[PDB]
């Protein structure tokens, strides 16, 4: 079976089409825009009728026979697509399957998305007798090493001259989905339509990006910065954001944070910073979070957040966003 | 299983159940918080057979 | 006086121009140069929150559009095709309202209409708001008449609540979000709708306004039109106070006050007052250590305080620089313990006000007199 | 698993428990209090047998008939078992108020309608209370069963209607022969498992045949090196196997073995790590260890009641505050009010 | 035995004819300078703790409205419409229980059929009454027909809570709060009400009740039939405290006075005694706080004490000037403590004695000799 | 014939008249009198903690309420209602369970059935039983039902703890707290049904049981269920203090002995002990409670020794006359905070040990 790339799967529409597709990852805009790019290749093949269906559990078999009964014999050629559930084919859609692989015409090209599956899920016997008919298309979000060159890439097919310092600002800003990354880019061209992509230019729009969670509020108590991630907070609150998420990034760094204050004493800093993995990027306010927050400090805050999240936790709710600038103004210090 | 005896047995035309039964089947509760309303009482004494139904609001009797 | 009563200000102050638009410009250039050069997508959606002009700016995206003039960042306003839209009945657009429209079959009527092309207009447009509301099936007919577009065909989506569609829709519509409405914008707009409508106004009165409407500017007219019909077609900061700070909590800052300052008859006065009005005693002690907490935090940093403290800065500030934060952790230290002990005092009333004179007793600048 | 596992020492129990059903008097509920895998459930199981079985014999169930030959292949129209679903937790209201409203009708096979509600204190209160009128005044020939770790924490009223049947755990010398003949290892580890436990046989079953007991073995190890240190924060993997009760119940048995170590004591419940014992009674201070082990518990019951709390918070914080009391010139709490 | 009497004073003293209105008076006044000046709002709000009146004045203005025509202010002589008002039939008056039209559906359904305004009537009017539970999407529903509705429908709103329901609602035309009634003119309506029944009554009983009723008529009411079914139609003081069970006010104060004076016996002695007068411990250690909150009262104004404590008013100042405001709050916290744990005490009596005895042992002047 | 004669105590000493009723005469006198008098009232909540009697004063409420000899004071118990309402077969007496019909459609299933005639009684009345979890929509559906309902129409609300009750609904119904029942009352009624039902007994064992259950009367027929189950069909002092598991004075005095001289080694060998023999150890904490608070009442005035047994008060009169009432009041505090917390305790045991090794604390 061929597993490809969301780039390099074009060529592959052009040299030859296979009856069965199937496109598994989480990030939309590839998955998107893969399958209306197969289906203008079909259509520039002649094929017209386009079905899709979304298969739940409440999909079963009387919401598949009318599938099978349309690729039979009605005119030129048409094509099919599915949504899969979101934990992949069940037990339920197993034999549905194996029944659709029992029928594959030119007549009909199959068109499959869906995120990622367990190993024992293509390791089932349809799937097996689908390898050299289908054509499988990774559509998972890499890691951000490789993000501001796909980026860069991808402005330069959107016809977008980037400087370094947008290039930064917009990664660092949109780190969730390639749809933030494309919104922003097509916001920016729009904007300025001749393509140079200014610094001071990228900065502007709304905000850094959105609201967000992480980035400021954290980084700037990292450096120990009260009025950014205060005025963050404040933000973050006046649009609502779910104060249980702020609790969740916060339990999730403060602790990397603790180990990272730990060992420092009777080890070098680069050694506690490479052993824990934690990004270079992030290393840098690593650094002076480690300084400026002493152990006295990080007890004092993570105290009060347990007292926090408790209080949170059994329906009081006792005004969580003053706990949460408490926690940033311990932070500060 | 073994069968359940029985102590009352009889044997009626189809035309007086139907009769009885459209006669009081529209008078008895559904779901109703009574329990023992949801249901048609079928007395019998004598040579005569006899329904009850009732929802509160509501009575028919029929006897053949 | 009776301004507003036939047109309603929300209804008659509908930007019919971008330059009426006060805000979203982010939005509004990406609009006008996308009309302009032409990169005019299949779908738009916008996401506010309530009164943010989602409705005001896809009814102008119609206007410029479908002009008479054509394709136009700039609609006349004035032509035929934009009239028929400004007075609300335009034949090619079709306005839908998704709360009451969440059923399969009425979807599906509009999907019939997807196909055909434009009477008057040179595109389609189907503008549903709200579309939050729409069922799973409704959704998906609406992706299914998202992925093949007749040219003719144009979608404004619009929504209070973005998140709770599917993924699969937003992935296929472009998303722009509109910034909920800052109190200086919604309080300048409603300064020059005012000054354009002839009457008298006071400054306090629309920030009061802004304040209370929380961003939303339709609500914040609707609300002004109410002090218009209040004021018998005046606007003044006494009849803005007896509209919005009779139902608004106004408490524990002269309870902390009066605390803190050891009067304690005005602190009888106030939980006097307090109890007269029916108010739970428990919250009423999860405000007074809320305050007592933000007061002595204050102290950490003095730009602790937010936007949410509009009308508590001026008497804020003053309170948390004339305090040691020793009396304060002594307050709060009694404040929780009055707490805990509320529940078992014989009267949560009675409570309250216990613990209220046991701050009052270990008042370190005012102690309490003993024989 | 299959039938469960009957346990030797029940059999008495279940005869005194048979013998007010024999005679006609039994009170239609019963609120079996016992520990976890006690073994309530085989006498849950086997009265049940009893009861719904046509012809009771002597102290058995039938022997030979149709009316349990329903209840082995576990199909009887009488017989509703109330067990939250495998993929929750709270009994709903649902499932009771199904149970209830099949009550009123007779009983299919000429029988008893015996019910049973497998653990008690997982019935929502509103689940409670809608079960309270069946069980004050059920139907004719309608009996109840019930499982408790523990009554007090029930409704106040669920139980007012019940007779609350206690299971006492077993002799510790027939425990430990019983434990013995079924597992095989140090009688010091026994000992553990029976006083950990609360003296549950098969809780201490669970516990050797889970992996528990050497992750129970790996916090020894970690204290062993945290305690001569004064390091306890990297005990937080030890800590965290979604067993946090079980484990700083396990902390807890610890540190009140070394406070009994201080008042010197003839018994103490951990005999497997008496070095351990010793090292924590030489390094802690009688007032920091009361205050320890106080915290031990609270974060343990914080966990166990509240569902949803964030484990890995929880325990940190109890770790950098007992880190922080091993610092001289800490004032420590006392419990109150 | 049997019988056709009694009507529950609730069912039976309620205002029809603005004179029996007890208290509100700014409400009252603002209806009647409004219906009289012809001025009249399209949404109506009453808020307020319960017992005092809304659902009353609703119906007041309700019938004031449409009564055989004329725009009174009230008072209408021989009016039908108001007559059937009072009758429980429904005449252009269409109560709503909220909570069964919670769904913005139901209240779609509700503005629909807002324009069937000829019915025996002038105005068709709206008792939605506890608003507060409406939807979010409802509120909106109704929202429209709040700002400009028909001139014929008018809206009354009936809440006890207004910081729950939205602001806007909130603001559109009105909102009128009644406050709770004094325990004074919860005795003169009792005793006015006892009166027109041809039933006698001591003054104790209608204080009592009146201290007892939280400052609304309908629990007075309850409570005052609760007096009369107790007795024979005749309420009496003995036969009202032994009703609610609270003891001697007098038995407490001797108490607490000998818990000053720190004699253990006397304390026992009043204890005792108390316990053959077959009085709940609970209620016993309630007033004993209830007592010593007055007493810390007193130490800021002299008005603290009700019009009833000028019984014992003359102990109050002889306590207060003798102890200090740290003894107080000593006891305070010991028997604040003691009815903490009392649930958890051997036995109730045992656990009061105890939080007595300790509040004797840590005695802040003379304690217990070890 | 197999279909079990037989009924529990609890249930078939139900009251069946105002004259069987073990208390509350101060409700009671009150329904009485209304009924004679002409004075009854649309909706009755009585409120009160277990076993005390709502449901049954209820009951004979509707009993006297729809008997079809008038409306007297005292139902006749030989017509039919009476007889109905006693099996619960009654069409007017509708038993509403408000943990079940708690949705709105129940709620308006019951508005919809207030507004029809009755069937054969005078009035139809809804018995809602535990009314204080209805939900808020419930209660406020329920609040123009409960305010001014037809003339045929009365409630019986049974509450387990009034707090719940919105107090709006609490204003609209007439209140009666029942009160729970005192031991003296618990102990007489017991001793009429076991004389009555022809069961051997004797007084100890009644007192045992009445102090056991705490001012519930089903909860004292329960334990009496429990006390003839085990031992051979009779009530005894062995049998309820096996049953109870209770401890006698000496063994909680030899603890609070061991306790109050910090002899920790006797204390925890005394508690080892006594979990070998297998107690109950709220019983060992109450019986500690009970003879700390006679050491205080000694220490305040001589006359109050220990006589109610007075076997070994020679140790009592020591240690109180040994002990300052300081270390006696933070002793029982102490045990009375571990306590409150038995059922936090991940082990009963271990709790009190905790409890006592913090006791302990103390020199
Ligand atoms: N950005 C804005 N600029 C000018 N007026 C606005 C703006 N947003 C809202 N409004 C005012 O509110 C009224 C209704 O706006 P609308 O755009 O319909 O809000 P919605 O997002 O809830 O559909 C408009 O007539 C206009 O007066
Ligand atoms: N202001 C008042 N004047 C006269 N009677 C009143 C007043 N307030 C309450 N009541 C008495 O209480 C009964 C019920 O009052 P209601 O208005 O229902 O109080 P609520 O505000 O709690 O609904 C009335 O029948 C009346 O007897
Ligand atoms: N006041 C009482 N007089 C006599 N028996 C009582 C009394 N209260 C409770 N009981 C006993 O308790 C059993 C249950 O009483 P019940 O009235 O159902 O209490 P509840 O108020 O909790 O529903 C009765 O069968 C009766 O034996
Ligand atoms: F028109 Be908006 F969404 F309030
Ligand atoms: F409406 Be009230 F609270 F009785
Ligand atoms: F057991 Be009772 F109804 F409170
Ligand atoms: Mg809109
Ligand atoms: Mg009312
Ligand atoms: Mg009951
Ligand atoms: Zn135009
Ligand atoms: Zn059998
Ligand atoms: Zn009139
Ligand atoms: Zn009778």
């Amino acid at each position: 079976m061929i597993r490809l790339y969301p780039e390099q799967l074009r060529a592959q529409l052009n040299e030859g089409l296979r009856a069965a597709y199937l496109l598994l990852g989480n990030d939309p805009l590839l998955l998107q825009e893969s399958q209306d790019a197969v289906r203008q290749v079909a259509a520039a093949q002649g094929f017209e009728e386009h079905h899709t269906f979304s298969i739940d559990p409440n999909t079963d078999w009387n919401a598949i026979f009318s599938l099978c009964q349309a690729m039979s014999l009605f005119a030129s050629r048409q094509t099919l697509l599915l949504l899969l559930p979101e934990n992949g084919p069940n037990a339920a859609i197993n034999e549905q399957l194996l029944t659709l692989t029992g029928l594959l015409h030119d007549d009909l090209l199959l068109i499959v998305r869906g995120n990622k599956l367990s190993k024992a899920q293509e390791n089932a016997a349809w799937f097996t007798a689908l390898a050299n008919r289908s054509v499988q298309v990774t559509c998972q979000t890499p890691e951000q090493a490789q993000l501001p060159r796909w980026v860069a890439a991808r402005a330069k097919q959107l016809n977008l001259e980037l400087d370094d310092a947008a290039n930064q600002v917009l990664c660092y800003c949109y780190e969730g989905n390639l749809l933030a990354l494309a919104q922003a880019l097509e916001r920016l061209s729009l904007l300025w339509p001749d393509g140079k992509l200014t610094l001071p230019r990228v900065e502007q729009a709304v905000n850094d990006a959105a609201h967000f969670t992480p980035f400021h509020w954290v980084d700037a108590l990292l450096m120990g910065k009260s009025k950014r991630a205060l005025h963050i907070l404040q933000q973050l609150r006046l649009e609502g954001s779910e104060p249980v998420i702020l609790l969740r990034t916060l339990q999730r760094e403060l602790l990397l944070l603790v180990n990272l204050k730990r060992q420092s004493a009777h080890t070098p800093l680069r050694a506690l910073f490479d052993k824990h993995r934690v990004w270079q990027n992030r290393r840098g306010m690593m650094g002076e979070a480690l300084n400026r927050l002493s152990q006295t400090q990080l007890r004092q805050a993570v105290q009060l957040l347990t007292r926090t999240e408790l209080t949170l936790k059994q329906d009081y709710g006792q005004s969580v966003w003053a706990e949460l600038e408490g926690l940033s103004l311990l932070l500060c210090h | 299983l073994d069968d359940w005896q029985s102590e009352v047995e009889f044997t009626l035309p189809q035309a007086t159940m139907k009769r009885l039964i459209e006669a009081t089947q529209f008078s008895m509760a559904h779901q109703d918080v009574r329990y023992y309303l949801n249901g048609m009482l079928f007395e019998t004494e004598g040579e005569e057979l006899r329904t009850v139904a009732t929802d509160g609001h509501r009575l028919a009797v029929c006897s053949m | 006086g009776p301004h507003m009563s036939y047109q309603v200000l929300a209804r008659k102050w509908r930007p019919q121009t971008f330059a009426d638009v006060v805000g979203q410009e982010h939005v509004l250039t990406a609009l006008a140069n996308g009309l302009s050069l032409g990169r005019i997508h299949h779908a738009y959606l916008f996401s506010g929150t309530r009164g943010v002009g989602k409705t005001s700016i896809a009814r102008l995206l119609a206007k410029g559009l479908n002009c008479e003039t054509g394709i136009t960042a700039t609609p006349c306003g004035v032509c035929d095709n934009c009239r028929e839209i400004e007075q609300g009945r335009f034949v090619d657009l079709i306005e839908i309202d998704a709360a009451s429209r969440t059923k399969v079959e009425d979807t599906r009527d509009l999907l019939d209409n997807v196909q055909y092309a434009p009477a008057r207009g040179r595109f389609k447009v189907y503008l549903i708001d709200e579309v939050h509301m729409l069922s799973r099936h409704s959704f998906n007919a609406l992706l299914k008449t998202l992925e093949e577009p007749p040219e003719h065909v144009k979608f404004l989506l619009a929504t209070t609540d973005p998140q709770k569609l599917p993924v699969t829709i937003l992935s296929r519509c472009l998303q722009f979000h509109l910034k909920a409405l800052d109190v200086e914008q919604i309080r300048h707009q409603l300064e020059h709708i005012l000054n354009e409508e002839h009457i008298a106004h006071e400054p306090r009165a629309l920030q009061l306004l802004a304040r209370a409407a929380e961003g939303s500017l339709r609500d914040a007219l609707s609300l002004t039109d109410q002090a218009i019909a209040s004021g018998d077609g005046q606007v003044s900061t006494q009849a803005v106070s007896a509209m919005l700070g009779t139902l608004d909590d106004d408490q524990a800052l002269s309870l902390v006050e009066a605390m803190v300052e050891a009067n304690g008859e005005r602190v009888m006065a106030l939980i006097n007052e307090a109890a007269a009005r029916g108010i739970e005693w428990e919250a009423l002690l999860v405000e007074m250590l809320g305050l007592l907490h933000r007061i002595a935090m204050v102290q950490l940093s003095p730009a602790a305080l937010g936007n949410d403290m509009a009308a508590i800065e001026l008497r804020m500030r003053e309170l948390a620089r004339t305090i040691p934060p020793t009396d304060i952790q002594l307050y709060y230290q009694t404040l929780l313990i009055g707490r805990k002990e509320l529940p078992y005092a014989p009267d949560r009333r009675m409570g309250v006000e216990m613990t209220l004179l046991r701050a009052l007793a270990f008042h370190p600048r005012m102690p309490l007199p003993e024989p | 698993g299959p039938h469960m596992r009957w346990y030797p020492w029940l059999r008495p129990d279940f005869e005194k428990l048979v013998a007010s059903y024999q005679a006609g008097r039994g009170h239609h509920a019963l609120l079996i209090q016992a520990l976890p895998g006690m073994g309530d459930d085989a006498l849950i199981y086997a009265l049940s047998r009893y009861l719904l079985c046509q012809q009771p014999q002597g102290h058995k169930s039938c022997g030979h008939c149709r009316g349990c030959q329903l209840m082995q292949a576990g199909t009887h129209p009488d017989y509703y078992t109330l067990a939250p679903e495998k993929g929750k937790n709270t009994l709903g209201v649902d499932a009771v108020r199904e149970v209830t409203e099949k009550l009123n009708e007779h009983a299919r096979l000429g029988g008893a309608k015996v019910v049973w509600v497998t653990d008690a204190a997982l019935l929502t209160d509103a689940a409670a209370n809608a079960l309270l009128k069946t069980l004050e005044e059920p139907p004719a020939e309608t009996w109840f069963f019930l499982a408790t770790r523990e009554p007090e924490r029930l409704l106040a009223t669920l139980r007012s209607r019940c007779r609350l049947h206690y299971l006492a755990p077993p002799p510790e010398q027939y425990a430990v022969t019983w434990l013995s003949r079924e597992v095989t290892m140090s009688q010091d580890a026994l000992l553990a498992a029976l006083r950990l436990s609360a003296g549950s046989p098969g809780a201490a079953l669970a516990l050797f045949q889970g992996d528990n007991w050497q992750a129970r073995e790996t916090l020894c190890q970690a204290l062993a090196y945290s305690v001569p240190s004064g390091d306890w924060y990297s005990l937080l993997a030890a800590l965290n196997h979604e067993q946090a009760p079980a484990r700083l119940h396990w902390l807890a048995t610890l540190l009140m073995d070394a406070l009994k170590r201080h008042h010197g004591a003839a018994q103490v419940t951990n005999v497997d790590v008496p070095g351990l014992v010793a090292e924590l009674a030489n390094h802690l201070s009688p007032s920091r260890l009361q205050a320890i082990l106080g915290d031990v518990c609270h974060i343990r019951e914080q966990l166990m009641s509240v569902t949803g709390i964030n484990r890995e918070l929880l325990i940190t914080d109890l770790l950098l505050r007992i880190e922080h009391y091993l610092q001289p010139g800490v004032v420590l709490p006392v419990p109150h009010l």
